[PDB]
RNA sequence: GGCUCUGUGGCGCAAUGGAUAGCGCAUUGGACUUCUAGAGAAAUUCAAAGGUUGUGGGUUCGAGUCCCACCAGAGUC
């Protein structure tokens, strides 16, 4: 489907022009039908994984656990809990970011 | 062994000294539903009896702390009847498993109807502490719409609370995922 | 006296420390809570009204002239004064009557298990009724000539209320639980038709917590 | 399949003097403004709902009391009361505070 | 035409014990949290007002608290 690649391109454009990230790369995972935008926000710093998603889709809990496991495998750093970010877009290029982690470890909003 | 009067699906505690032993020793709270004898024209502070949730009643029953009795004889909660219609439902078992799992860790618990959730998770006694989490009970195979997660995240941001997702695996262990807004 | 204390003395905290200063405020807040649940009421015998419960007929009938509450509660039949079970329970819990049963005095308990039954009023309905009654509202029963249960009048109509010709109520309520499905369009349409020209309010009870939502039609 | 429903909703709210915009940060579908010059920057938040004519319907949003409470609590700062639209019926939902309505 | 009940800050009500009139919700003023001014429901929470106790007589060491008349309004025969 062209929806995933279109949303990935929109997120890439937003991260380049607005958020000003560097060395953002697109890596494919043709087992879960997902695209990971594994980039580097600051040179010589940690990596991040972004999974764009339109508002039409729906997520279960098993899918979330599988995505965290895949992200941990890609990062290959068993020193921090599994985590990734979700990007939701619309027809007029409006993007909202939410971060999903493992465990509780989070009394903040 | 304290006494709890269960009848018509409600559990009420009438003694003023059994309520004190429940809060300090077993870490179980509750909501007062009576009217204050001194001030019975207000809706702020209420009195006895104390209303227990079904999960709290079952937790007190199993671990051997109180004895459930019928409306005037011991009552059995393992068989569906007119005084206990909670046996044999998926949602009740889901909520009971999650309640027991969170209670064993050392948290205080409460109802979260106004905040669009199932439970409120405290770091300590609801006196002198703000609640930290809004727990939601989801079956592992259910699909969560994305329009109903953004509203929960926005409410959590506006109230300074984090959203928890709970789904007990068939192995008897429960996994938790934390969601929060990230600004970048 | 007449003043009542505050639940938590000041703003709450965020994270526990265990520094012996957070364990003193907790103790002071806890010991002031069970000093309040242990209080019990007392009233002089010169201002009590006697009454008797009659499960065979299904009312509560008085044996003495009523007082100030007669302007808003009760109903008279065959020369006697009679009350509904929920009105009787509210009056007993408020302390305005001295209900007996077969020449045997009753308590607040052992009467929750005689009047609160599926045949008579339930528990949630009594909760909503007492919640509205403690604020000064006039709560009545909905006579047709989920279902509409109560008729509610504002607190400004108490002074000159007339039981025989009350008039048009402020609203009317249907009490529901919190974990039950939202009614579809047809049920809401039928409820709106049956209510009439007055607003309809939905009361949700969640293990002792009550919130109200109003469903209005024809925005434009 | 929801593209057609969005199209009829946009056209119906476009015929009148209302300019509609999409709202993704609030969990709704559209936000109806009014007038050219700004007056309140928000007038309504509409949740598009579709049902069939047999009193059962195929619902894309399984509405319950928890979801409605959360939506109403969120849609207070940026709107002037929630709006349920049926495909037309316009039912409006709002909160009734018990201690603020006992006198005029 | 009798009989029973009622009259206190803007509203609902206490003052049981002979007091000197004060609780709650509204209004006002602060402190925090949050949103793009505004909102705040165990993320919310403190402080303060104020008033012919229906109108006149007597008893009161003393009157909201006891007796009479007058005014108003809710049931009943």
């Amino acid at each position: 489907d062209a929806t995933q690649v279109y949303v990935a391109f929109l997120v890439y454009l937003d991260l380049m022009e607005s958020k000003s990230w560097h060395e953002v790369n697109c890596v494919g995972l043709p087992e879960l039908q997902l695209i990971c935008l594994v980039g580097t926000e600051i040179e010589g710093e940690g990596l991040q994984t972004v999974v764009p998603t339109p508002i039409t889709a729906s997520l279960s809990h098993n899918r979330i656990r599988e995505i965290l496991k895949a992200s941990r495998k890609l990062q290959g750093d068993p020193d921090l809990p599994m985590s990734f970010t979700l990007a939701i877009v619309e027809s007029d290029s409006t993007i909202v970011y939410y971060k999903l982690t493992d465990g509780f470890m989070l009394p903040d909003p | 062994m304290l006494v709890v009067e269960v009848a018509n699906g409600r559990s009420l505690v009438w003694g003023a000294e059994a309520v004190q032993a429940l809060r300090e020793r077993l870490g179980v709270g509750g909501r007062t539903v009576g009217a204050l004898p001194r001030g019975p024209r207000q809706n702020s502070r209420l009195g006895l009896p104390l209303l227990l949730m079904p999960e709290e009643a079952r937790l007190l029953a199993e671990i051997g702390a109180v004895t459930l009795v019928s409306a005037p004889r011991p009552l059995d909660w393992r068989v569906q009847s007119k005084d206990w219609p909670h046996a044999g439902r998926p949602a009740h078992e889901l909520r009971y498993s999650i309640y027991r799992d969170l209670w064993e860790r050392g948290f205080f618990l409460s109802a979260a109807g106004k905040f669009g959730g199932d439970f409120l998770v405290y770091p300590g006694d609801p006196l002198r502490f703000f609640a930290h989490y809004i727990a939601q009970c989801w079956a592992p195979e259910d699909t969560i719409p994305l329009q109903d997660l953004v509203a929960a995240g926005r409410l959590g941001t506006s109230v300074r609370k984090t959203l928890l997702l709970c789904s007990p695996q068939p192995d008897g262990k429960v996994v938790y995922t934390s969601l929060q807004w990230a600004s970048l | 006296s007449q003043k009542l204390p505050q639940r938590s003395h000041g703003p709450k905290d965020f994270l526990p420390d265990g520094s012996a200063a957070q364990a003193e405020r907790l103790r002071r807040c806890r010991e002031e809570l069970w000093q309040l649940l242990a209080e019990q009421r007392v009233e002089r015998l010169g201002s009590l009204v006697a009454a008797e419960w009659r499960p065979e007929e299904g009312f509560v009938e008085l044996k003495s002239p009523a007082g100030k509450f007669w302007q808003t509660m009760g109903f008279s039949e065959q020369g006697r004064q009679r009350l509904h079970p929920e009105e009787a329970l509210y009056l007993l819990e408020c302390g305005s009557i001295h209900l007996f049963h077969q020449d045997l005095p009753l308590s607040i308990q052992e009467a929750y298990q005689l009047l609160l039954t599926d045949h008579t009023v339930t528990f949630l309905q009594y909760q909503v009724f007492s919640h509205l009654k403690r604020l000064g509202y006039v709560v009545r029963r909905f006579q047709p000539s989920l279902e509409i249960i109560f008729d509610v009048y504002q607190a400004d109509a108490v002074a000159t209320f007339r039981k025989n010709n009350p008039g048009k109520p402020y609203a009317r309520m249907c009490i529901s639980g919190f974990d039950e499905p939202v009614p579809d369009l047809c049920s809401l349409k039928r409820l709106s038709y049956q209510s009439g020209d007055v607003p309809l309010i939905f009361a949700l009870v969640d293990h002792g917590d009550i919130s109200f939502y109003s469903f209005r039609d024809f925005t434009l | 399949p929801t593209f057609r429903t969005t199209y009829m909703a946009y056209h119906y709210f476009r015929s009148k003097g209302w300019v509609p915009k999409v709202g993704l940060k609030y969990g709704t579908d559209l936000l109806l403004y009014r007038k050219g010059p700004p007056f309140y920057f928000a007038s309504y938040s509409v949740i598009i709902e579709l049902v069939d004519d047999h009193f059962e319907g195929s619902l894309r949003r399984p509405l319950s009391w928890k979801s409605l409470a959360a939506l109403s609590r969120v849609s207070v700062n940026v709107s002037k009361e929630l709006m349920l639209c049926y495909l037309v019926q316009e039912v409006i939902l709002s909160r009734w505070v018990s201690s603020r309505e006992r006198s005029d």
